[PDB]
């Protein structure tokens, strides 16, 4: 009953007091924090508090979209002696800080994950050119399926293959996904490893990196340009929006305090200096 | 069919916006939820759990362990504070980072009672009386017990309950507070003094450290998402 | 089949409803088949932080002694 | 009424018994107290094991000498015991072990003494490796210490070594081992042993964990950190010492699919 | 009328997306469905059938006859597998065709129990008993009678009742596992081994072959379909 | 899905506009309005409260304090208007500013009845007998006591109480009047003369002054909202 | 969850209804979870210019002379 | 003619109900007079797979022996 937009306990009066009472006086060693409201430590008046926390509820902290990732690929003329640009991009929040540290405050994690594209795209050479407008293809490769080899193979056929052709210029394609975890939570911090190394066996058939679980959990998305080849090359962009929609969050960890480092918690050199100087005794 | 009209803010991605979007993955079977122990409802739970100020910040001292220890000693009887802060449980590097202080970043505007609580991490023996105290803004930060003594303290006493908590009524001018260092919403003056002096028996140790720690009350509340400046992601 | 619910407004002068009376609701249609597709209801919770501020074997009383 | 004031307790679980004096009323990791696999939320379809008293028990590892340039230690529970009796036996026989624990961390000086152990019990603890070129490439033989357990350092130093690498975890302090302040680490389940009161911390943590039951020679959940919040001191002396030494005890523990025995390389 | 707004979203087309949309024929008169015999309304029956698993794999006796007879000899006693297979229902060549196997591959995710079948194909006379086992991952594959014998087996008998039916009950860490060879999801290991010697009379003969079939249980089943591997457009 | 139909006049942003349109900040806890006091609920309340006019605007006297004070005198009874004003609470220069005539402005149509309240300013014992004058338009402008009078007059006592208000009735051609000086939509005219002469005794200040006031009454009321010329926006 | 409200039509022919009789309505539907978002409903108050033009520490009686 | 229907959904939190009581459902509007232009319903049955796995002239008991 007790929701998100309620109105925090009403500031209660209280008088002068000498009792054997002692509310001030804690003791940390039991871990517990004495829940010791204003009215204790003070005479308090009777404020009737309108505040509620409707807006730091765990599903509105995560309320905005954030951006997991940009994607490069570029249509080039057909005479082009490189192979035409399709990205590939493994699906996989850890790409940038932002998202990151917020989810990272908490050890295990159930979202369903709401995927936006804002697509764009300039003309790349000098050349005076023209281009009519491209459409693109976003196929979600689903772990273990087969990952694009040339921009226009069969590959992309896409039978079974969860695709969106998002045509430029438009609103801005958006794709919702429920939990697709194996477990039942995404485990934002693996501890352990994924192959435990055997005595009756080399020290390599036997080995894995720390804190990896499975080869490709979420996913990976494949983005062509899927018109042909064009005398005016135009290269594209495609940044991916992910806004955790129906979320719920456990066992709260204390959040990063120094600059990220790869896929794992692991932390590089000099980057290690957080805090900032101040006098022991200066306000 | 139904004549419509598109209105001004049609083909408009709002990041933060709640729309109902296609499903990807039509059917998929969602793998049912465990009961895990420790769920959270609501940061603002969070900002109830003590977290250990950094209160030395000294060149010498910051970054490394040394920076929770505040360190009192057996000296004769002084009128100085052996500790400062100002209220700006977001602003001041003294809080910045501490739970509390670290979700106080992601927002805009922070309100409601604090509460910071002081542990004796020093021999058995050794006893005294130390005066933690909170003055409300507009007025010379207090630099004499005798000053300090004047607005809203608790003289604290180490003994077998070993620690203390002094709450910080929500004392302000506007309904929340800039959490960012702002003249116009300041947030007033922390300070502990020695009521006494930490007295000690012989083959003790004359430098005992204590250990502050500081949560938000039922009462606190944030509001107007933002960016943590905390961390930066460099190209 | 309609999800009508109260917004939560803040009795602002001709909203509909505030400081001379009323309330102000809002109609909702989840439209998709798979619940993934709705929009976050936004009417979550909250749970007391007992879990994690009073975790004891035993029971605290502020007015009490702590290390009793 | 009687002396049962908090300060005293005297824990039973499995045939060992624990009766400490000065008892700072302990901790239930998150209120949820440790039970059993309820068949509403089970996985695997066999009929699991449950060593019950055989594995239940306090099994005590091995001390940790506590002096003034001591930094800190490290356990990693689920592996922490892999030896102590039949809970190091049934650990190895089968694929899945879920189990619960209740880490009783014992360290008591005299009322001239000084200083405070944080003991935080950390859900999910990866620590960081040593090498500023890969990332997460620490062995296992080296990930897993067992009852003797790691140590937290001073400031971080860079593996360089790479004809053939080190490839240990460099866990600095102030950053509690997985680069997030420790300041702000009074976060997870925990107890600080603070010399002048109590003197033992005792954290009960129910098995927590993505899934109902998973692995244990692979997977690790709980991880005890101690670290000295407030350094020891004791008289205008060089430098003293004092032991801190933990006893855990794996409750409500059950293994499914029984094998061929486990033999990791541990070394 | 009515004033609508296009929302972030909009003119998107999703391969797997369900929507009306306008009937290209309009009226046309379809022809009533008669009752053929032998309707199908979910993958997982097809998957509930056995299927002969090609357990030899052999250069000479791939992609021919000889790759589904697994022979077993009148040999003296020995302590090593007449066969091996690591579950993985969707990744071993030994699985990955079979119909259970080749529908695998069309999923990320499958679960529940798997029901090996073998049948003693050989001279009425023959008899013998055969130990068919498995034993869960994480552990050194099982490679002795004595050390497969500890896991989970049912010691088979060639007899009247000419075969038999390993469940390989589902014991796994997560809900369901990959259906590609991951090592964190990894499956666990089968394999027969002679738990006597087939035993045979005179004027016999002496080297009989086996087949193997392989099906899942009404326990099974699978998610978030994907394109097989198994057939490739080359231009 | 629903085959809707885009109307003439779609994707069109129209300024004075009211559809309901996304939310930028979702959830934000808005802060509880208080009970200041002295609110407004509209425009026209305003437009009953009395400001005085700057009757003079003699480039000597204008922009400067002597602009409100009309002054009189002791000279012998004479019959010319000593002060004079085109009904316009929008145009004439003289009520243009004026609260009344400042919020005229930011209409196109004002309507209903006005009222003038004339304050004498001067010396306790100076009496006297003042004309206030209102004629209807069309029909040459009245610059005589013996014209004016003919038209609505109050003929105003200076005494006791010291100020009077002569209503100008709203007798019109049209519902409204063109807040500009248009003429079909012609004002009238309004114009102060002395029924006898502001007689004083000896040793008094022969030289006082009056001060005007105007403000509509509870009739009044304006429509079709544009922009005050009042002030301009100089690049 | 329909917010049907009367229109002021000036009694227009064939508007619906008029100088024949009739009333003329228009259906309201908030869409927006929050408030702050739904359309200014327009059906604001109009309160009585005395706060402002008769404020004294007495009453005002206009047949009356001012200053008793 | 509304064709309100239940989703199945996996119990989330704010999703409208879950884990603190409550059901969700979703509105469906056939538009086209032709059938075969409506959304594939998704609501499909599951029959036993015994006319495939258990196909026999006579009946088999698990428990009895096959080849009786």
């Amino acid at each position: 009953a007790a929701t998100s937009r309620d109105a925090l306990p009403n500031t209660e009066a209280s008088g002068p007091t000498h009792s054997k009472e002692i509310p001030a006086l804690t003791a940390v060693e039991t871990g517990a924090t004495n829940p010791l409201v204003p009215s204790d430590t003070v005479q308090t008046r009777h404020v009737v508090q309108h505040r509620s926390r409707s807006e730091s509820s765990i599903e509105s902290f995560f309320a905005r979209g954030a951006c997991v990732t940009i994607m490069t690929v570029d249509n080039p003329a057909s005479t082009t002696n490189k192979d035409k640009l399709f990205a590939v991009w493994k699906i996989t929040y850890k790409d940038t800080v932002q998202l990151r540290r917020k989810l990272e405050f908490f050890t295990y994690s159930r979202f369903d994950m709401e995927l936006t594209f804002v697509v764009t795209a300039n003309f790349t050479e000098t050349n005076n050119g023209h281009a009519l407008n491209q459409v693109y293809q976003i196929m979600y490769v689903p772990p273990g399926a087969p990952v694009p080899e040339k921009w226009d193979d069969y590959t992309w056929q896409t039978s079974s293959n969860p695709s969106i052709f998002y045509t430029y210029g438009t609103a801005p394609a958006r794709i919702s996904v429920p939990y697709v975890g194996i477990s039942n939570a995404y485990s934002h911090f693996y501890d352990g490893f994924s192959k435990v190394p055997l005595k009756d066996q080399s020290a390599a058939l036997g080995d894995s990196l720390y804190g990896a679980a499975s080869l490709n959990d979420f996913g990976i998305l494949a983005v062509r340009v899927v018109n042909d080849h064009n005398p005016t090359k135009v290269t594209s962009k495609i940044r991916v929006y992910l806004k955790p929609k129906h979320i719920r969050v456990w066992c709260p960890r204390p959040p990063r305090a120094v600059a990220y480092y790869g896929p794992g918690v692991d932390y590089k050199d000099g980057t290690l200096t957080p805090l900032s100087t101040k006098d022991l005794t200066t306000y | 069919g139904l004549p419509v009209m598109n209105t001004p803010g049609s083909n408009q991605y709002l990041t933060a916006d709640n729309f109902q979007s296609p499903c990807a993955l039509p059917e998929f079977d969602v793998t049912p939820p465990i009961d895990i122990p420790g769920e959270v409802k609501n940061m603002m739970e969070l900002a109830e759990i003590d977290t250990m100020i950094p209160f030395d910040l000294s060149a010498t001292k910051k970054n490394t362990m040394e920076m929770y220890r505040v360190r009192l000693s057996d000296k004769p009887h002084t009128d100085d504070p052996i500790l400062c802060l100002s209220l700006s449980p977001a602003s001041d590097p003294r809080l910045s980072h501490t739970m509390l202080g670290e979700i106080l970043n992601y927002y805009t505007h922070w309100a409601g009672s604090l509460k910071f609580t002081f542990l004796f991490c020093g021999s058995m023996m050794a006893t005294g009386k130390l005066l933690v105290s909170y003055a409300p803004p507009g007025a010379d930060p207090p630099k004499k017990r005798k000053e300090a003594m004047l607005g809203t303290h608790v003289i604290w006493d180490i003994g077998l309950q070993s620690s203390c908590t002094m709450v910080v009524p929500w004392i302000s001018n506007t309904t929340y507070r800039q959490t960012i260092d702002d003249s116009f919403t300041e947030g007033g003056y922390i300070s502990v003094f020695y009521q006494t002096r930490i007295v000690v028996p012989l083959s003790t140790p004359r430098e005992m450290d204590i250990l502050g720690f500081v949560s938000a009350c039922n009462d606190f509340s944030v509001r107007l998402l933002r960016d943590t400046t905390h961390i930066e992601q460099k190209a | 089949g309609a999800q009508v619910s109260s917004q939560k407004v803040g009795a602002h002068e001709n909203s509909n409803r505030a400081y001379g009376g009323s309330t102000i609701n809002y109609t909702t249609i989840n439209y998709y088949r798979d619940s993934a597709s709705n929009a976050a209801s936004k009417q979550d919770f909250s749970q007391d932080p007992s879990k994690f501020t009073e975790p004891i074997k035993d029971v605290l009383i502020k007015t009490a002694p702590m290390l009793n | 009424a009687c002396g049962y004031s908090d300060r005293v307790l005297q824990l039973t679980l499995g045939n060992s018994t624990i009766t400490t004096q000065e008892a700072a009323n302990s901790v239930v990791a998150y209120g949820r107290w440790p039970e059993y696999l309820r068949d509403s939320e089970a996985n695997p379809v066999d009929q699991p094991t449950e060593p019950d008293v055989a594995a239940c028990r306090f099994y005590t590892l091995d001390t940790v000498s506590w002096t003034k340039e001591s930094r800190g230690w490290w356990w990693k529970l689920p592996d922490a015991l892999r030896d102590m009796g039949l809970f190091g036996q049934n650990m190895y026989y089968h694929y899945l072990g879920r189990s619960g624990y209740t880490v009783h961390v014992q360290c008591n000086a005299s009322k001239f003494h000084q200083g405070a152990l944080g003991v935080f019990a950390v859900p999910e603890m990866c620590l960081a490796g040593d090498s500023n070129t890969t990332t997460m490439h620490t062995s296992y033989q080296n990930a897993n210490p067992g009852e003797k357990g790691g140590t937290f350092t001073g400031t971080f130093t860079p593996d360089n070594n790479q004809t053939s690498p080190a490839r240990r975890f460099c866990p600095v302090d102030y950053l509690l081992g997985n680069g997030t302040l420790l300041g702000n680490a009074f976060v997870f389940p925990h107890q600080i042993i603070n010399l002048r009161t109590n003197n033992c911390a005792t954290l009960v943590l129910p098995y927590v964990n993505s899934l109902s039951i998973d692995s244990m020679v692979k997977h690790n959940n709980w991880g005890i950190a101690i670290l000295p919040l407030a350094p020891l001191n004791f008289a205008s002396e060089s430098s003293p010492e004092i032991p801190i030494t933990l006893t855990i005890a794996p409750m409500c523990c059950e293994f499914n699919g029984l094998r061929n025995i486990t033999l990791p390389r541990l070394q």
